[PDB]
């Protein structure tokens, strides 16, 4: 019945981990800062008829604590009839919350919600909010406990991608990242970070290491467990994991924000917006615990048959990458044509702030189906856990 | 990243240098341009050069020794500038005190010890180059002071005072104990909290101590040799850090106990100190450091700081250093005074001349009200005694100047009157000529009167020259106002002899000319009556309550009108009433009249009769009165609260600019001081008459937009609020 | 488009806080009992059609961090492709997790939802995720922070509630909960927590003060055992309602909300996946509604949540057969009962959470499940189930017997 429609799609640049400038900015006032945006955008937008505001945080503790969403609706000055909820599925928590905002328009209880995610990485490490998963021995014997990039050197064994293979995809996501940077793909849709005075402290993203060589790439080098052995434990028709991701094929470590706002035709045609992309579809999978990052391929396949569309219908494919091996191991399965996948950069330039990587990416493909007058693109993450999420977009 | 202001294409030097054969740079700040070291320009440029000179020889430096030549050590920084900086100019303001920072923090960060060598006031900026040593000596002398008084300008310790006091006390003990109020503390208090590590008798001792202590420090602590606590890998944030579980259990009390005492006042200083401290806790010292930066340009670009630097420094100046005093006169020593009554004004102004040195002869109708009145004093020491604020020595001194008495003759030898008695101007002739002939001859004759005219009062003695009014304030041990009132016949002498009074006895005096109500009790009879018209009105007493102190007054008006004595302020109506039909005209009465009979007629007229506005029960003050709302209406009128905040404000702002359109007062200086220290007006307006000029509300800021907000309330409330010509074009 | 139904809503005993029984309980063990439970109601279920289990958790840190749901989904052995995630809404977490699954069936895209939520708050207390609304002086300020103590207080000092008025429904809370007790009403609902060789632990709602009297609670003092203690709250508190004068502190430990450990799960599906596992539906999810109020009250979100949920339906107060608000505070309760003029015989017919206790993140599927069973015992049609929630906010939901 009611189809949902993005209408903003807008996001922080995001800050290097050491030395970062975004190091001093508490990850509450990056959320407020693209609310003001939105004001700045809409300033007749009625706000009482947003009912929600749904944010992705993989590690709420401290100052991401204690619903970080409700307190983007307070410090903002925004209605107190806006709701806010704060959501956590690991890397694809940013892209949850988009699809349970546009699966809260469809439901029809729910009209304008904004949705999106943050995560301040150099504030709030990785693993600060503990986890039953990791630190209990019990779980951590049943759901084989073993680090993402050991997941990752496994698909890479397995599928046969060497260290040369997985430096050459590191060496092009940064070629089309500052291709876009330099072509002003994302002057519109990345919102300069300034302090309570009005000063710049953050424009770009500085992760970005525009200037590497396939030389320097192979210089780098790929931690305390028998983790490869509990690996190979399941997967025992592998001898040994050959260890190709390093820091430079390999997600950034960087902190951001993003923001998405969802309603429907009404909502929009009340409120005078003018809708950018329609959510075709939404779909969940997931494969084991071990692999962990081989749940876009399911999710993926999933997100086509819901929509009847094949790989031949899609324009633009989006996928995060949190390691190399994930992005050739699901463009193999596949066969993604190498023009269509991740065109204007990807993770392993510009950064993977956790929770709000999912809304960035998101924003991404939206802004280049509209700059190539294109139609479809799907947008799907790897998950922690072994989950994996898909979601189809069309351009309007 | 550079020690010095500008990367690009001529100030003066205030540092010395001198190296020793042991390897210690003694930096000797000298600045010319005055007689105290502040953080000027040239300061800034002139430790560049120094902190520079530090790294290229540190080959052959072993510590470093920083001390002044000035009486003082290094007191406060550049208010002339800083009072004109725009909030185009907060890039250039964070780009200052990140510069500042820079220096210090490389000096901090050198491998090598650094003493201060406190020689005086280490006040504000001072105390932050002394908190940048990693060893501070201060030498006991008479007078120094050490503190961030930041705060008490609108402004934040932003040269590394918040940063480095969270970093040796933690975030709670630092924000009470220093940075939230900006106390000033002596070298022996000082050294007690942590500001301070030693303490030497004179200051020919500071340099050979602080090369003394260098030499011992690199023997017995080699390895740690220039490294603050901080620096090293096992720092522990005394209290904790935001993310212990102790302090997060307390930490969201700290803004809540904050606005507890503001009392809600639009006073964002302490609020972005607290923030400034929290938010560094989380952070390594450099961010930390930067982010005190933010949030210090914030207050540099704002109204507050410009009207508290503008009041509590400009405008405090130019009031002790003689701007109202009459000019070209001498100073004629006090060796007696007077009081006459034992009231709680008179017994008020017998303990503050007494607390000063002064012989004072406390004078009543008898005996047993004289010696009571002394009690005043005694049940003061007694205060002073059991919080240690003073010696049984010198306490008892201070009760033994203060002769109680009833006979008239034991004012003899009193060249310094100061009178006390019932508000009746036939009473104050006859107690002036009952004594006005047992006194020395050229004795001044003062009168603590709130609204009679002194020129009517003169006429009751037989040398009306003397003849002054002395307005204090009651409690008069705490308020620190004199307001000195210049009759017709009043000379200069009687001007200059008084305002030496009131600087003697630790006071603010201001100057104001003679007429009916003076300036200090008629703009406060302003701001109950709006309070007390709006009570008529129909507005709730919680409200009205709420929305003064939100307004930044320290008393409620409806609890004030309690301690002002409704029947007192009956006879001001009836005596003002009076006036116009005496002189054959048609008499507009206040709104407020009504509120103040009515309670007249129910019989609550204030704290002095048991009951007023609240309910008075074993000596405290209990709650409002219940039968107040029955009585009013309250509740059939609920205007915005800050249109009861703006009727309070702009009813004394307006009255305060008659008052320096009819001749009252003088100065702009004694307009804001004056109402500041003597009625009470809110700090952060910066004055009465700063409010003006300094309006910020929603629809603009400047004297033009206090002028849309005043007609606002005009046409919403009532012509009073209608700007006099002297504010339009 | 599809309709939502609640085919099972199981929950687990409260353990109280000191001395609790489920304190050696690991939380993630509270819900992986109950999955075990459901696969022994049905054993023939194809897990696989379950496409997500949502469960929500306020202090998501610790034994409750790192996604608890995809620890429980891998824990159980549930299948890989059943996802997992974690919401918090502050009081309403358990039912927002509902009200999500719901609306996940309602898109189409999500056939077959676990829903629920656990908190162990006697190994996770509140505020130990932090927050910014507490632990930054500038938040701290532009949101009027004051606990939900205060605005308890706030509201029986506005609404005229004695402090005889809130001990009046305390009592009242623990009467009709030890009647439903003891009258069966839980029995099948309530599975008591066993441990790794099956001895039981806990079986019943041990927070429980079944011989409680009017004389009893009189005696109790007003809240001073947590941030309320510490100061300036109420002063804040005032700033804002500055036409009260005094706020009457008449909250204590018995008429407030439980301290509590537990976890409850509900399995919302559309009407062709229970069909194809053979479930029979109990319940039907009709509307859902989210709608705040103001901050520092905190409290009355349920007023205005409960309305805009019965427009939805087209439904009047007088539609609903029973009313089901957590009894976080007795000011809350009066306050919704005062406004709506909601009858005292269907308001929280079996207790609430004065008597058997608040999980945070568990409570909203807790007393969505009782109404679940209380429904079909009175054989009634329609049922509303509504809560205060932290920060201002209201969640209500409608669900029809079937
Ligand atoms: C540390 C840390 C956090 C973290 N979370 S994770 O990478 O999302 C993860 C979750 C489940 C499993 N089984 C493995 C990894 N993993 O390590
Ligand atoms: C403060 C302060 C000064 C002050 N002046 S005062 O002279 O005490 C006074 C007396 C009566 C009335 N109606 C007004 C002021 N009163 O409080
Ligand atoms: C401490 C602490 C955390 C906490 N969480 S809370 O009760 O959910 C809450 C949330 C927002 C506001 N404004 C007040 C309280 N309450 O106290």
């Amino acid at each position: 019945s009611e189809e949902a429609f993005i209408y903003e799609a807008i996001r922080t640049p995001r800050g290097k981990q050491k030395n970062g400038s975004l190091h001093e900015v508490k990850p509450l006032s990056l959320v407020v800062g693209l609310i003001d945006e939105l004001r700045k955008r809409h300033p007749d937008l009625d706000e009482n008829l947003i009912s929600d505001v749904i944010l992705g945080c993989v590690s709420p503790v401290g100052d991401q604590g204690g619903d970080i969403a409700r307190a983007a609706v307070l410090a903002s000055g925004m209605p107190v009839t806006s709701g806010g909820v704060q959501l956590n599925r690991f890397c694809a928590s940013g892209l949850e919350a988009v699809n349970t905002a546009a699966q809260k328009v469809r439901s029809g209880w729910d009209d304008l919600v904004l949705a999106g995610g943050v995560e301040s990485m150099s504030r709030v490490p990785m693993g600060s909010d503990g986890g039953a998963m990791g630190l209990d021995p019990a779980t951590n014997y049943d759901v084989m406990f073993v680090p993402q990039s050991i997941g990752a050197d496994l698909i890479a064994t397995i599928e046969g991608f060497s260290r040369e293979d997985v430096d050459a995809y590191a060496l092009r996501s940064q070629q089309k990242a500052a291709e876009a940077w330099s072509g002003g793909y994302f002057a519109k849709s990345v919102v300069p970070v300034r302090d309570q005075n009005g000063l710049l402290i953050l424009d770009h993203d500085e992760h970005m290491r525009p200037d590497t060589t396939k030389e320097g790439l192979a210089k780098l080098k790929p931690a305390l467990g028998g983790f490869d052995d509990v690996a190979l434990q399941k997967y025992h028709w592998v001898e040994k994991i050959n260890h190709v991701h390093t820091g430079g094929n390999s997600s950034g470590i960087v902190d951001g924000a993003a923001l998405v706002m969802i309603g429907s035709a009404a909502a929009g045609k009340l409120q005078g917006l003018t809708p950018r992309a329609r959510i075709v579809a939404t779909a969940t999978s997931g494969a084991d615990p071990v692999i962990m990052l081989t749940g876009p391929t399911p999710a993926t396949r999933k997100v086509l048959d819901r929509a009847g569309l094949t790989v031949d219908d899609i324009d633009l494919f989006e996928l995060n990458e949190a390691f190399a091996s994930v992005v050739l191991k699901f463009q193999k399965d596949l066969n993604i044509p190498d023009e269509k996948l991740n065109v204007n950069g990807g993770a392993i330039a510009m950064g993977h702030p956790l929770g709000a990587t999912g809304a960035m990416i998101l924003g991404t493909m939206v802004d280049e189906l509209e700059r190539r007058n294109a139609r479809r693109a799907l947008i799907t993450l790897c998950i922690g856990g072994g989950m994996g999420v898909a979601t189809i977009i069309e351009r309007v | 990243s550079s020690h010095h202001h500008h990367h690009h294409s001529m100030p003066d030097n205030t540092i010395q240098w001198d190296k020793d054969a042991d390897g210690i740079v003694t930096l000797t700040m000298d600045d010319p341009s005055g007689s105290t070291n502040v953080m000027n320009e040239a300061y800034i440029e002139s430790m560049g050069k120094a902190v520079d000179r530090l790294v290229a020889e540190k080959d052959s430096i072993t510590g470093v020794v920083v001390a002044s030549a000035k009486k003082t050590f290094f007191a406060g920084g550049d208010v002339k500038t800083m009072i004109q900086a725009r909030p185009e100019d907060a890039g250039d303001v964070f780009n200052t005190v990140e510069t500042i920072k820079r220096q210090l923090r490389t000096l901090e960060t050198l491998g090598k010890p650094v003493v201060a060598a406190i020689n005086g006031a280490a006040l504000g900026g001072g105390l932050e180059i002394a908190l940048a040593c990693h060893h501070r000596i201060a030498a006991d002398v008479k007078g120094s002071q050490l503190g961030l008084p930041e705060v008490t300008l609108g402004l934040l310790p932003g040269g590394g005072g918040v940063t480095r006091t969270v970093r040796m006390f933690g975030i709670q003990n630092a924000f009470v104990s220093v940075l939230a109020q900006g106390t000033r503390f002596k070298p022996a208090k000082a050294k007690e909290i942590g500001l301070v590590d030693e303490l030497v008798a004179t200051v020919e001792e500071l340099v050979p101590a602080a090369k003394a202590w260098i030499k011992e420090e690199l023997k017995a602590n080699p390895d740690g040799a220039g490294v603050q606590p901080w620096d090293k890998k096992g720092y522990k944030m005394p209290g904790g850090t935001p993310s212990s579980p102790g302090l997060a259990a307390i930490l969201p009390s700290f803004p809540s106990n904050l606005r507890k005492q503001l009392k809600g006042a639009p006073m964002p200083a302490p609020r972005a100190i607290l923030a400034a401290a929290v938010e560094g806790a989380q952070v390594d010292f450099d961010t930390a450091s930067r982010i005190e930066s933010r949030y210090f340009a914030s207050l540099v670009t704002g109204q507050v700081a410009k009207n508290m630097m503008q009041a509590f420094f400009f405008d405090l100046q130019a009031i002790n250093a003689g701007g109202s005093r009459p000019e070209g006169i001498g100073k004629t020593p006090i060796k007696r005074i007077g009081v006459l009554g034992a009231g709680m004004m008179g017994a008020g102004i017998a303990y503050v001349s007494a607390k000063a040195g002064y012989e004072v002869v406390l004078k009543d109708v008898s005996l047993e009200a004289a010696a009571k009145g002394k009690g005043y004093s005694e049940k003061l020491e007694a205060k002073a005694l059991e919080r240690g604020r003073t010696t049984q020595e010198r306490s008892d001194a201070l009760l033994a100047r203060i002769t109680p008495t009833a006979d008239a003759a034991d004012f003899k030898g009193v060249d310094f009157v100061i009178e006390a008695v019932f508000e009746n101007q036939e009473l104050k002739h006859k107690v002036f000529g009952e004594i006005e002939d047992i006194v020395e001859p050229n004795a001044i004759l003062g009168s603590n009167t709130s609204t009679l005219p002194i020129t009517g009062l003169a006429t009751g003695v037989k040398r009306q020259e003397d003849f002054i009014g002395i307005h204090f304030f009651s409690p008069v041990d705490k308020m620190p106002l004199v307001e000195i009132i210049k009759g017709e016949k009043t000379s200069d002498e009687a001007l200059a002899r008084v305002f030496d009074y009131t600087l003697a006895i630790g006071k603010t005096p201001i100057v104001v000319n003679d007429s009916r109500g003076f300036f200090t009790s008629r703009v406060i009879g302003t701001f109950v009556n709006e309070a007390l018209a709006m009570l008529g009105e129909g507005v709730e007493p919680a409200s009205i309550e709420q929305a003064g102190s939100q307004a930044g007054y320290p008393a409620p008006p409806l609890q004030l009108s309690d301690e002002l004595n409704l029947e007192l302020m009956h006879k001001i109506a009836v005596a003002t009433r009076k006036g116009v039909e005496d002189a054959g005209g048609t008499y507009q009465p206040h709104p407020a009249e009504a509120v103040v009979e009515k309670m007249i007629e129910l019989g609550r007229s204030g704290r002095l009769k048991g009951a007023g506005f609240y309910e008075y029960a074993d000596g405290k003050r209990s709650g409002l009165w219940p039968g107040l709302r029955e009585t009013f209406k309250s509740g059939s009128s609920q205007p915005p609260l800050q249109d009861m905040i703006d009727r309070m404000l702009f009813a004394e702002a307006l009255e305060t600019q008659k008052c320096l359109d009819e001749g009252v007062l003088t100065s702009t200086a004694d307009a804001n001081i004056g109402s500041i220290m003597g009625i009470g007006f809110p700090p952060w307006t910066g004055g009465s008459a700063q409010f003006i000029v300094g309006y910020s509300g929603p629809a603009g800021t400047g004297k033009a937009a206090f002028v849309a907000r005043a007609r606002e309330l005009a046409a919403a409330y009532g012509d009073r609020f209608l700007p006099p010509e002297s504010l339009l074009s």
